[PDB]
């Protein structure tokens, strides 16, 4: 296998707008806003983030 | 009973997804209501509920528990409330 193309760079592009719903969201109770395993609601807009 | 729940279900199409902030207050009575009217409006109720659903989708979740047990109650096998049940 002498193709040896690789990965070096990764972008992480967060559209994580804590706080704010579209107006297509159906909201809330079953929501289980968890991301990465973090609830954003318990740190706030920007440490969450 | 027939305009009052006629109205209900008119209202909340017309609202759309608004209409979910209602449902506290609507399914508790509207549940009993079928546990204890007369045979002779329970399948307009059920067909009423069916629309109910229809317009409210997963937010239904917390009634499953009763509702499922309210259509096992009076499956009796009667044609005319299987065909409603199968729809519902």
């Amino acid at each position: 296998m002498k193709d040896r193309m690789k990965t070096v760079s990764v972008a992480l592009v967060l559209c994580l707008n804590v706080g704010v719903d579209p107006p297509d969201v159906v909201k809330t109770t079953p929501c289980a806003r968890l991301e990465c395993w973090i609830d954003p609601l318990s740190m706030g807009p920007q440490k969450a983030l | 009973h027939t305009m009052v729940v006629q109205a209900i279900t008119f209202i909340f199409k017309s609202l759309g997804l608004k209409c979910v902030q209602f449902l506290p207050q609507v399914m508790p009575t509207f549940l009993n209501v079928i546990r204890v009217c007369d045979g002779a409006i329970r399948e307009f109720l059920f067909q009423q509920l069916g629309m109910l659903v229809s317009f409210v989708k997963s937010h239904i979740r917390p009634y499953m528990d009763e509702i499922v047990t309210l259509m096992r109650e009076f499956w009796v096998m009667n044609t005319s409330i299987q065909s409603t049940i199968i729809l519902l």
